[PDB]
């Protein structure tokens, strides 16, 4: 009953889950082709895992 | 029965509603004014001021 | 008010006495609102004199209506809201699981 | 300019605000009448061809 939107909510048997951020980018990252790509896992949201 | 919106919603938890910046408008408006002050930072691109 | 009150409890069988929508607080309510605290400890004393076999269940969902954004009981379906004025809960099927 | 500024009542209670808000238009009732013109006119164009 906890009222919190920011991480989960609950649709009727369903809950619904922001996952992000399995990578998390530096400073020095500057999209050179040596830089490992991160698969767009480093942005607010990518996914919303249900 | 589905609508579409172009910006996110994620519903209010409490009803007595007060401030906060975790939203998608307040981090565009935040990144629009930081490059606006990497723009007025560089004295080539102005250099009368 | 009283002395019909008080003369219903004969003609349970006939007549059955509820309070008046008026008596309630307006559109719904809250606790952060020294009126419908007020509006809240005059309903839930006169209550136990009615004739009313849903009286319970209405001196508990008018303070759920008014506890609604700070509090949470589960709803048995998706249909109806915990902020469900309490005119309505007048026949035992309403009554909630919680 | 409305996106930079905006102000709630100052001390409000959004429950008790769109429960007032809502109740006329939901105690208007037009919106049933249209679904038996929508009937006429599906009956309509399927009778003319």
């Amino acid at each position: 009953g906890a009222a919190l939107s920011q991480f989960f909510q609950s649709h009727g048997e369903v809950l619904e889950v922001a996952a992000g951020r399995k990578y998390l980018q530096m400073n020095n990252y500057s999209n050179d082709d040596d830089d490992p790509p991160l698969f767009a896992k480093d942005l607010s949201d990518y996914a919303k895992a249900f | 029965e589905v609508l579409l919106l172009p910006i996110d919603h994620q519903p209010a938890n409490v009803t007595t509603p007060t401030l906060d910046f975790t939203n998608e408008l307040t981090n565009w408006r935040a990144r629009v004014c930081e490059l606006m002050k990497n723009l007025v930072d560089n004295q080539r691109y102005q250099p009368g001021w | 008010s009283f002395r019909v009150a008080l003369a219903g409890w004969l003609y349970n069988g006939v007549v059955t006495t509820v309070i008046d929508d008026s008596s309630y607080p307006k559109d719904g309510g809250s606790v952060t609102s020294l009126e419908n605290l007020w509006d809240f400890f005059i309903l839930a004393l006169a209550l136990p004199l009615t004739t009313d076999p849903c009286a319970p269940v209405k001196a508990f969902m008018t303070l759920a209506n008014m506890m609604v954004g700070f509090e949470t009981i589960p709803m048995d379906n998706q249909i109806y809201t915990q902020s469900r004025r309490a005119s309505a809960f007048s026949t035992p099927h309403t009554w909630p699981r919680c | 300019v409305a996106l930079l500024s905006g102000k709630y009542p100052p001390d409000l209670v959004t429950n008790v605000w769109y429960a007032d808000a809502i109740y006329p238009m939901y105690a208007d009732t037009e919106v049933f009448s249209n679904l038996q013109r929508d009937v006429i006119t599906c009956e309509a164009v399927q009778t003319l061809v």
